[PDB]
């Protein structure tokens, strides 16, 4: 179940679906890997 | 009334043939056949 | 005072369609003494579409000058679209502008052998200045196209002329169109001068092979103060296929002080071809005179309408004078039974 396309539609209609050009042969058991990694910083010069 | 019906039984296919080839190239546990035989059926439903 | 503003932004995947980049700047400048400076460009590239643009405006007090363009082009097996938009914008001490638009696209469809194209060139040319105004732009665009149920060619020519000068108004409207089955010169032309006079001039001329020709020239010339009116309303009409016949109309008249006289004439004599080989023969003689003057005046209205094989005749005639009064009723009708 956690294994569907994931995308933004510019086109709504797949000719193709991702998994399908992912060529997987997905099953349940299979761990789907997801790691989003993010960061933010503002900056101040501590030469005052 | 026959060819009216045969046209419209002819896009159904249509319809039918491609969402078909979406689920056949899509991860699936055990739903494919299911899929399928209700095509199936809503086909011969709308022989008769 | 400057701030710099950057992105990148990539979502990728398969399907290349589904794949964009993009890409967005923005940069500032702004010095204590006020000369300003901004610029601007956005990019984003997937394969399915692809547009630009790029805006630059700089404003060092009363001078003003912006630039801004946008172009999208849309890629696909049976067509290619393109759109490109320029537009230079400059205000110092007048408002002036360009924003030139051109379109394309070539679709092909051959399933059915269908191939269409269209190019449209869409340019305004326009300034602003107290006490005049200069407008003016040119519809030019042609287009093609060959499929079973439709089959067309040709070329469209529109070019509008304003101005404003003082207390007259001046606009010149002049279109001119080619088709292979519509051919049309279309000429306007309005000019009156504050208070003072009124020219109307129309200039319509249409070419059609099943229909025949049809020509309407008309001419107007007002003058105001002494309250003349004197325009010219001329027109033939030559009718070609189902309808067959000539429809001629002149109109006369001139309003002048004390006098008026007005001369309309419409005259028709028509033989349509109904299905089954039947034809309506119609033929009217429809002819009005009119005087008019602060001690005598005068009406004259007379009808001869013939249908097939009915013809009538109403005949009217008023006249307005100190020595006689005329009052006359003539009706006559005949109706084959």
């Amino acid at each position: 179940l956690l294994d569907s396309p994931i995308k933004v539609p510019l086109l709504l209609s797949e000719p193709i679906n991702i998994i399908d050009a992912l060529e997987m042969r997905d099953a349940v058991e299979k761990p789907q890997e997801f790691t989003i990694v993010a960061f933010v910083k503002y900056d101040k010069n501590q030469d005052v | 009334l026959s060819q009216v019906y045969s046209k419209v039984h002819n896009g159904s296919e249509i319809l039918f043939s491609y969402f078909q080839d979406l689920v056949i190239t899509l991860p699936f546990e055990l739903r494919k056949h299911k899929l399928i035989d209700v095509i199936s059926m809503y086909r011969e439903l709308l022989k008769d | 005072a400057g701030i710099a503003a950057s992105i990148t932004a990539k979502g990728e995947s398969k399907l290349e369609v589904l794949n964009f980049d993009f890409q967005a700047n923005a940069q500032l400048s702004n010095p204590k003494i006020n000369p300003l400076a901004l610029k601007e460009s956005v990019k984003f590239s997937s394969k399915y579409l692809r547009t630009e643009h790029g805006s630059e405006m700089l404003f060092f007090g009363n001078a003003i000058e912006g630039k801004s363009n946008t172009v999208a082009s849309l890629h696909t097996e049976k067509n290619t679209l393109e759109l490109s938009n320029g537009v230079i914008v400059k205000i110092n001490n007048q408002l002036t502008l360009d924003s030139n638009t051109k379109y394309f696209h070539k679709l092909n469809i051959p399933k059915l052998d269908f191939s269409s194209q269209a190019d449209l060139r869409n340019e305004i040319k326009t300034l602003l200045k107290a006490g005049h105004i200069a407008w003016t732009s040119s519809g030019k665009g042609s287009w093609k196209w060959a499929c079973p149920r439709f089959s067309d060619e040709g070329t469209h020519e529109s070019q509008i002329s304003f101005t404003i000068e003082g207390p007259l108004t001046s606009f010149g409207l002049s279109n001119k169109i080619n088709s292979k089955h519509l051919r049309v010169n279309q000429n306007l032309v309005y000019e009156s001068g504050s208070l003072n006079f009124s020219k109307l001039e129309i200039q319509s001329q249409v070419d059609s092979q099943h229909v025949g020709h049809s020509v309407l020239t008309a001419k107007g010339m007002a003058l105001f103060g002494e309250g003349k009116a004197e325009f010219t309303g001329r027109h033939d009409a030559h009718l070609n296929g189902k309808v067959i016949g000539t429809l001629k109309n002149s109109l006369f008249f001139s309003a002048q002080p004390f006098e008026i006289t007005a001369s309309t004439n419409n005259e028709g004599n028509l033989k349509v071809r109904f299905p089954l080989r039947l034809t309506g023969k119609i033929d009217f003689l429809n002819n009005y005179a009119l005087f008019l003057s602060p001690s005598a005046q005068q009406a004259s209205w007379q009808v001869s309408a013939r249908f097939n094989q009915y013809k009538y005749n109403q005949n009217f005639s008023a006249g307005n004078n100190e020595n006689i009064m005329e009052a006359h009723v003539g009706i006559n009708g005949e109706a084959n039974l």
